[PDB]
């Protein structure tokens, strides 16, 4: 149920100017990124309940959920978008709830089973619902600050660190501990997406005083026997505990595992996603044969197929810990972090 | 009032109900009949009925799994305020709810379990299992293009009412000995069994080939997943493939010491040379699956892989 | 002169030979009937007729194994200024005096095999195998205390057969399902089978049932060893459990269109799978070298596993 | 067929006083361990062949096979004797065979063909080869130290267990140029002390050397480079009859994926099949791991201690032999070159 259906898209418009702007550069991926995505979308929902007026509480939240759904469909695999929908979402029954309770005078599933078979339903909650918007944007912004510290736990002196692509939040990590421990890190360009960002990045590691060497990607089971760590950042963490995560990570974790070598994950709670990944096929995107292959070879790519995808998936039994800004996770205790920060009813949005 | 036989009596009348609801109907049909003159004894009863219910039954692993859910519903209910008879109406009551709702958790299973299920795959099945189907029958409502093998399931032989049932679906089947299972893995896309029971880990409890399945299917690198309702989620751990009450006295040799009374090609197919009834009953009916050969579990509370998901369920229940 | 007569004729005549020898038998035979006297026409010959062999027999490596070994005793000795004749006689003279160290070899096997099985010990097998039986027969007469799991092997049913032969020597049996094989697993000590043939990485293709229990053996940390005779070495190289020249056309799907209750205590032995579906199964499946602890041989006991690759290295120059 | 038979005692005594110093000696386990073990029976050896008298080459094989069976009984998991006897009745045979016709392929095509002064002062010949092993025994230890060079690098982690010559002139030769770590883990509690004694003789060399308790090997092996065993015997299936917890070492080695190195000689290679652990694995003194003075404890409990530890053929990656380095999958052939295989059972 999108938001077509509710109203015309001519008056999503003027009632909803920045859910088809955000939608227009949500197709186009001119905002693109788990971070930039998250904070848009929690933006452009903020002005959207500044300006929605919606009486009894089934009227906004039948709102954010369709104004949401469109959101998710105009480039599905941004699953930040719908994070922060679900986390609103929500913030408006339980605040509700909440309220509910202010008037006066489950806890199982299985045990539902045999279980048995509103008042003053009220608008104006915009004042804290916009609060607790505001604050998960404030959320986000710390994401790197008590992520960064947790460092001192797992990284040490002398040891060996590899890490593929650029991940502003796995380079958080490292400088924090590069501050008072010198280690190495080895950084495997994300070579053909992710290459000028992990080469500016090594360089930045650098200047932080870690021994940085830059490889490319099929070094990477070569130096495997040397390696301590592998520490990735990843693109979404989906349902099941999967990585959505940039291509060329699957050569890592592969190796890593081969090696016997530990995986860990630098990720906010924000790219933890219900989504069960159903069918991969529609999970990896693919961009332009442009980076890989050139254009001016005009035989080559007439008498070939050329492919490349931006995104690699990584199943959850190949990390063994979560690092995130709510502390250090196995994959298996996603479970229930997705219980505490999702209604379930918003899995499918 | 025979317990045992009205455990069985909610079998053969209704052939979609699932051995833990039976057992909960059994038990209410308990409490209508119960006239229980203290609260200490509307337990008590409750505990005499649910006991001798589960030793009337060889295989009482499901059931328990029912009367588990069973009694810690109504010692949740009788702790708070304990009006016994509240609760007694409650259930007498809404008891066919509880039937309709456990055929609600079915239907959601499909419903997340046929998307599982992509154009041009191949699925593997071990014997006959109600939600198994409804996925696969659901999955063929979409006009899903898809092809499945069947596995006889020795003793039981369930595999030929499985594959009759997908066919009449109109969807293609080939029946797969249980020797020959392992060889068609690279033919196969996706493997998907049902489960009598789910036990503390996450563990499969189910007939005796649904293990071999499931290795097979991690050496072949293909997915595993299983289907089964929440309320066949029973608190109890097996140490091993090996450890579950058996009914009956399995695995065991004979004694030859006094004389008699008395090759293949390899390509003979020879139907008569099975093994008969006797030593059949010597071997078990019943199989454990450890979950770290489990993709996911398909149930109505969706599709858990944490595999600390069915403990963190089993513990919200018991307390 | 009807060859595959002939060599499914051996197989009748004497249950205790081996698919390769009775094809060696037949190329003999043919090797006396044969006026032959051009090398272009004493070698055009089998090679038509092992060909011949080969085509008229539907599973082909056991025999193709014991022609391979056959050939290349016929060029190696033919080179050398070698004349025809003096092998066609010993060949032909020797003839009974091969099925000689055949029965030799399956014995020089059983010796080698039954100290293997130590007292006190649970064994496991899958269906019925000469080489199997002579190990653990051997193991009998020495007052051996034992007991043997074996597995119901459908299609081919060689599970009661084996049992009856076990039960003859008096060693107590417990036949197991196909299904209930991963269950006893925890109680096998120890796990015996036999092969039709091994292949060129040290790999066997045996009965269907085979490579479930080398799997099921490796995942219960168990002792799984093969009982082959030296002559089912065969220069072929499966790429997969899977590539093997199949007989029959094999798992193929129905084609439905609008065409128009189980417990688990129940034993349903008229609910099994027709010929016909049967005929859609596979005969034979592969065992990767990986899965083999050591394979018994005449030759001893092979556990490098690129060891009978030497010996096929050897028999090729 | 040993010579308990085919001589009295007293016969053995006078015609072959080494067989019977040995003899008594392998049961006494006075000569003990594989070095000491094979170079005695070398020369024990070289007076059979110089005592013995037979005109018949069969006569001298089945008589040094007869010593062979009896000195083995002796002490039957020292496997370095018969191996060395089964190497001079190799040499025995095809010094025969040369001689056979100086007086002018594969056993898969044996199935398929044809059926059907020698022996005495081939004495001077013979004793010469003995000599020769005598002086491979003692190449050794420098035949295998100099391929230190292609594995010990610089600032790699090194874990060795108990105590091996062989694997401590292994470390030291590299240890002389390159500086790089070994982690020894104590033998408790049979190579304990003369683990400990290697321990310093390492660090002496500046080669910074740890030595940690048993139970501390899983802990230290997530940052070990390499691990580098010594062993007591190779048996026929590739695997390994080695000391006392270097399963431990073995195990925790294939968990945190690090390679598994042996250096051993090859007179340790023996084609004796492991048809048992239990025959294989002996048992030494309670009093290693439990003092007798503990009364109530020593009455009341059963107290072992094992002498030797088995390792799976599969858990080894890398031989190191006077011959070279080998993968496991290649000890069949050294084998085949060695010895004659009708003497695995001697």
């Amino acid at each position: 149920g999108p938001i077509s259906e509710f109203m015309s898209t001519i008056n999503v418009e003027h009632t909803y100017p920045a859910v088809s702007s955000l939608i227009a550069d949500l197709k186009s991926r001119k905002v693109q990124g788990p971070f930039a995505v998250a904070v848009e979308t929690a933006l452009v929902m903020r002005q959207v309940i500044s300006q929605t007026r919606w009486s009894t509480v089934d009227q906004l939240i039948d709102t954010v959920r369709a104004v949401g759904s469109t959101l998710v469909k105009a480039q599905p695999t941004e699953f930040s978008c719908g994070n922060i929908i679900r986390r609103i979402l929500r913030l408006i029954r339980e605040e509700y709830q909440e309220l509910l309770k202010t008037a006066d005078e489950m806890y199982s599933s299985m045990l539902n089973l045999l279980g048995r078979p509103r008042v003053t339903g009220g608008m104006d909650m915009r004042a804290v619902i916009i609060s607790g918007i505001q604050d998960v944007i404030d959320e986000l912004d710390k994401i790197n600050t008590d992520i960064e510290v947790q460092s001192m736990d797992h990284l040490h002196s002398n040891e060996i660190i590899l890490t593929q692509g650029c991940s502003k939040t796995v380079e958080a990590f490292l400088r924090f501990a590069a501050k008072k421990r010198k280690f190495s890190v080895i950084v495997a360009e994300g070579f053909p997406n992710n290459q000028k960002g992990s080469h500016a990045m090594a360089k930045r590691l650098a200047q932080a005083g870690i021994d940085t060497t830059v490889i490319s990607d099929a070094t990477i089971f070569a130096i495997m026997s040397r390696v301590n760590k592998v520490i990735l950042g990843t693109h979404a963490i989906l349902g099941n505990g999967g990585l959505v995560t940039y291509s060329g990570a699957q050569l890592v974790a592969q190796a890593a595992r081969h090696h016997a070598t530990p995986v860990v994950v630098c990720s906010g709670i924000y790219k933890l996603s219900p989504v069960y990944p159903y069918d991969l096929e529609s999970i990896i995107q693919l961009s332009s044969p442009d980076k890989i292959m050139s254009f001016n070879e005009g035989d080559l790519i007439s008498r070939a197929e050329i492919l490349n995808p931006y995104y690699d998936y990584i199943p959850p039994d190949l990390v063994d810990l979560f690092i995130t800004n709510l502390g250090g996770y196995p994959p298996s205790y996603l479970y229930r972090i997705m219980n505490d920060t999702y209604d379930a009813s918003d899995t499918i949005l | 009032f025979d317990i045992v036989q009205v455990y069985k009596k909610f079998l053969q009348d209704d052939p979609e109900i699932t051995m833990p609801v039976a057992a909960i109907e059994a038990l209410v049909q308990l409490l209508s009949r119960s006239q229980a003159k203290t609260i200490s004894e509307f337990m008590d009863i409750l505990q005499n009925g649910s006991n001798t219910l589960k030793e009337g039954v060889q295989n009482n692993i499901s059931l328990s799994a029912g009367c588990d859910i069973f009694q810690r519903f109504v010692t949740r209910s009788l702790h708070d305020v304990g009006d016994f008879e509240q609760c007694k109406r409650h259930l007498v009551e809404n008891g066919k709810l509880f039937i309709q709702r456990a055929r609600a958790c079915r239907q959601r299973i499909a419903h997340l379990g046929y998307p599982l299920i992509r154009d041009g795959s191949v699925i593997l099945t071990h014997g006959f299992s109600r939600g198994v189907a409804a996925v696969l029958l659901a999955a063929a409502k979409r006009h899903v293009r898809f092809k499945v093998f069947v596995t006889e399931s020795r003793p039981s032989g369930s595999g030929c009412l499985m594959t009759r049932t997908l066919k009449n679906a109109c969807i293609p089947t080939c029946m797969v000995l249980d020797s020959a299972v392992s060889f068609t893995m690279n033919r196969v896309d996706l493997v998907l069994v049902g489960a009598e029971g789910v036990v503390e880990n996450g563990g499969l409890i189910n007939q005796i080939g649904t293990f071999q399945l499931a290795v097979f299917a991690k050496h072949a690198h293909k997915p595993f997943y299983a289907v089964a309702e929440s309320h066949k989620f029973v608190r109890m751990f097996p140490l091993s493939q090996y450890d579950i009450p058996f009914s009956r006295p399995i695995l065991e040799f004979d004694d030859p010491s006094p004389e008699t009374v008395h090759p293949t090609p390899s390509d003979a197919i020879h139907n008569e040379l099975i093994m008969n009834e006797e030593q059949i009953r010597n071997n078990p009916t019943l199989d454990v699956t450890p979950p770290e050969f489990v993709s996911g579990l398909i149930t109505d509370l969706g599709i858990i892989d944490s595999k600390s998901g069915v403990s963190e369920e089993l513990i919200k229940l018991y307390l």
